């Protein structure tokens, strides 16, 4: 006779109906990523859109149900979820313009390209064109000429439809009683209805600025000892006292600096750790690399692979009939379906991209008890990160002479340590100053505290403080640089990859301590020991249905998120970098340009 | 002199949704219970009150042959002393139960691509359903104080729901064909026997 019960029959009535729609829109998906062929577009097209007015309209009846008046909190997480209106609150006339310019930008990003003034008829597009010339070419020239010219072709067309894309954005929030549509995307770390768990909106904006400051420490000898590697290689093009210049990261944005481990690799006569020529020699397929990868899971005492995963999934290239999607997805389509869609080659960074792609669904497996609307990660940010903490043992020395890749008599001494971390270095911590100035650049610009007129400003400011990066070319108010990117464009939230790469470095410092490890943290290995594996298992079948800061005090030991376990993983390279950077200035000014003679 | 008819029991084509269980009575023949427990083609296969080895020499007046169709992970709501949808909304069965239970992986037929809705069950109900009893009512489930008058809305649900099966699912779910077996003893004699 209460709320509570026609809630509870509401959403038990919402699970079945959510298990079979889905479900159908999950499954046209995976028939589009196979096979593409112009009768599988609408195949995809009328399921997404049954799923999309669905929840559209599920959504009316639960604004019914006050909040108010329910008691019980796993009601009131999953309605909290459901209440949300998201775009439909916006007018029908501003709906079609949204839809309309989030189609509109991400169609540019697709279809743009580069074309030289030499010979206009031809022309190259991003991908494969420019990431292949940013990564692979040393030329200075070169390199700046991919750079400015995708920024000054593309970036010309989005701005004035970025700028349209602020205003409809704003509005939204208002009318969800937001203070901005930055609070939007920090309200999925939200915590209410627990008490002294309660992780408010604003408590996110002051812990990630306060975890930031201890990682510079570790990030400015990082960046001087890149910038002293590079120096050699351009002595007239780069200041030794000045910021990086753009183009010379590694790829278009400084994103990862995984292609400058060439020139600054720590020791070039000692041999890099390399499983390819060890899969060869024993002709591995991609049926034999997944049986090695489920034997970890085995070994920590996770669930093992259904029948119908074999069975059902494709993980090779589908032959030159049909083309498909190389990039790799881990794809839940609920009701016990798990698939991993990839192009298999025998490499490296396959197999350890392989523990990945199969760490999510471990991770799904686990709550995948949970009802529908409480099936997803605990935050954003641990669905991602808890198949990189596979990936981690999985590239360690003792996991690969265990499995027999690398010679069991293989030589381990100080200069192979900071080899292997040195290449997690470039990666893990080169990624952090990129995704703590793009968040809050996007946050201030949201709220209102920067004019349309400073963006170009405000934007290169950051990146010479806070990342020690200076632009080659100055860039008038006509271009916007962030645009360009992926995610900016694309309108996905991209701080999920801040906190993974600190969320992991807990799970590991966590789980290797209870496993007993001795020594170094990066040699730690979690195969065998079920320590871990149980104490991690607690957690991963949770889901949402638990506040994260709840969950996550079971594995770390903490209700706060911490960095101590990212400087603790590259101490012993920290130590060591500061040794090769004693002769070299630490730090760099803002106020220097290459621009400026 | 006659074998008890289970082999329509069993391989018949189509069985009923779980709320249409269809009970079939089962006397007056001779039933051999040992080439269905040497056949090996039973998932689970388990008995209550009696032991699979004892009941071959063992008579037995009436036996009621219960058939239905549910999930893989809801097989484990059939027995004495259990709740849950299956157990309290569809089919339930006492505390008491002499009889014994049989299920087998039926996704290589009663599956087909794009589901199967034939296959139903009922998700809401007033109350708890009596040991052994159909209902086949397809009234609307009344959740709150809005009268319903037999039309859907808010708070007012159209209780049969179906299951899809294609075979793409994993080996929890798929579908199994449940047979769940009745065992009691009356004034009649008993006619069955090993
Ligand atoms: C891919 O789709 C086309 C279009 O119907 C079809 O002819 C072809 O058989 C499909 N291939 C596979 C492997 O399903
Ligand atoms: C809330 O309801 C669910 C089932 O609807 C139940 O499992 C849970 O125990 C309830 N919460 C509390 C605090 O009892
Ligand atoms: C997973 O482990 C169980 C444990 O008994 C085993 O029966 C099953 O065959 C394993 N899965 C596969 C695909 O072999
Ligand atoms: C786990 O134990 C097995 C059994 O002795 C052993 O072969 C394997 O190498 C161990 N794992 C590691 C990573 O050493
Ligand atoms: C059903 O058919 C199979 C094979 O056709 C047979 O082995 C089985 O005994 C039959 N069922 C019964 C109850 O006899
Ligand atoms: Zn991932």
């Amino acid at each position: 006779s209460t709320i509570e019960e026609q809630a509870k029959t509401f959403l038990d009535k919402f699970n079945h109906e959510a298990e079979d729609l889905f479900y159908q829109s999950s499954l046209a998906s995976w028939n589009y990523n196979t096979n593409i062929t112009e009768e599988n577009v609408q195949n995809m097209n009328n399921a997404g859109d049954k799923w999309s007015a669905f929840l559209k309209e599920q959504s009316t009846l639960a604004q019914m149900y006050p909040l108010q008046e329910i008691q019980n909190l796993t009601v009131k997480l999953q309605l909290q979820a459901l209440q949300q209106n998201g775009s439909s609150v916006l007018s029908e006339d501003k709906s079609k313009r949204l839809n309309t310019i989030l189609n509109t930008m991400s169609t540019i990003y697709s279809t743009g390209k580069v074309c030289n003034p030499d010979n206009p008829q031809e022309c190259l597009l991003l991908e494969p064109g420019l990431n292949e010339i940013m990564a692979n070419s040393l030329d200075y020239n070169e390199r700046l000429w991919a750079w400015e010219s995708w920024r000054s072709e593309v970036g010309k067309q989005l701005r004035p439809l970025y700028e349209e894309y602020v205003v409809l954005k704003n509005e939204m929030a208002r009318a969800n009683h937001y203070e901005d549509y930055g609070d939007y995307w920090r309200g999925d770390y939200e915590v209410n209805g627990v008490d002294g768990y309660d992780y408010s909106r604003g408590q996110l904006i002051e812990d990630v600025e306060h975890t930031f400051e201890e990682i510079k420490p570790l990030y400015e000898h990082l960046h001087a000892y890149v910038r002293a590697k590079l120096m050699n290689a351009y002595p007239s093009y780069i200041s030794p006292i000045g910021c990086l210049p753009a183009h010379l990261l590694g790829d278009m944005w400084g994103r990862f600096w995984t292609n400058l481990y060439s020139l600054t690799v720590p020791f070039g006569q000692k041999p890099n750790i390399d499983v390819t020529d060890a899969m060869v020699d024993q002709a591995w397929d991609a049926q034999r690399i997944f049986k090695e990868a489920e034997k970890f899971f085995v070994s920590v005492g996770l669930p093992n692979m259904t029948q119908g995963f074999w069975e059902n999934s494709m993980l090779t290239d589908p032959g030159n009939v049909q083309k498909a999607v190389c990039h790799p997805t881990a794809w839940d389509l609920g009701k016990g379906d798990f698939r991993i869609l990839m192009c298999t080659k025998v490499t490296m960074d396959d197999f350890l991209t392989a523990h990945h792609e199969m760490g999510h669904i471990q991770y799904d497996m686990a709550y995948a008890a949970q009802p529908f609307l409480l099936r997803n990660g605990a935050n954003e940010g641990f669905h991602e990160a808890v198949g990189e903490i596979m990936s981690l043992s999985a590239a360690t020395p003792k996991h690969l002479k265990s499995i027999g890749l690398l010679s069991p008599d293989f030589q381990e001494d100080n200069e192979t340590e900071i080899n292997f971390l040195l290449k997690q270095a470039l990666t893990i911590v080169g990624t952090l100053p990129f995704t703590y100035m793009l968040e809050k650049w996007r946050w201030m610009v949201f709220k209102g505290e920067i004019p349309k007129d400073q963006w170009m400003k405000k934007w290169w400011e950051m990146k010479r403080e806070i990342v020690g990066v200076v632009e080659p070319v100055p860039h008038d108010e006509t271009y916007c640089d962030p645009a360009s990117l992926f995610h900016v464009s694309n309108d996905y939230s991209f701080i999920r990859y801040y906190t993974r790469t600190l969320y992991q470095f807990q799970f590991q410092e966590a789980l290797c301590q209870a496993a007993k490890h001795e020594g170094p943290l990066h040699k730690c290995d979690i195969s065998n020991s079920t320590e871990a594996g149980q104490k991690l298992f607690n957690m991963l079948r949770l889901g949402k249905s638990e506040p994260w800061t709840l969950a996550l005090e079971n594995v770390v030991g903490a209700k706060n998120m911490n960095v101590r376990p990212l400087l603790n993983y590259f101490e012993p390279l920290f130590t060591w970098l500061k040794d090769q950077n004693k002769n070299s200035f630490v730090g760099w000014s803002t106020d220097w340009s290459p621009y400026a003679d | 002199t006659n074998l008890c008819p289970f082999g329509e029991v069993f391989n018949a084509t189509r069985f009923a949704s779980v709320y249409a269980w269809n009970r079939k009575r089962i006397s007056n023949c001779v039933a051999d219970y040992s080439v269905l427990y040497n056949s090996a083609s039973f998932s689970t296969f388990k008995c209550y009150g009696v032991s699979p080895t004892k009941l071959n020499d063992l008579c037995f007046t009436n036996v009621y042959a219960d058939s239905f169709v549910i999930r893989g992970d809801e097989v484990r709501q059939i027995a004495p002393g259990q709740t849950g949808n299956i157990a309290d909304y569809n089919y339930k069965l006492p505390d008491d139960f002499t009889g014994c239970v049989i299920a087998w992986n039926s996704n290589n037929l009663d599956s087909k691509v794009g589901g199967n809705y034939n296959y139903l069950y009922r998700l809401f109900r007033k109350s708890n359903l009596k040991p052994f009893e159909r209902d086949i009512s397809t009234e609307i489930y009344q959740a709150g104080s809005t009268p319903c008058n037999g039309v859907k809305g808010f708070n007012c649900y159209f209780p049969l729901q179906s299951y899809g099966f294609q075979p793409t699912y994993g080996v929890g779910y798929q579908p199994y064909r449940v047979v769940v077996l009745s065992f009691e003893l009356l004034h009649a004699p008993a006619t069955v026997c090993g």
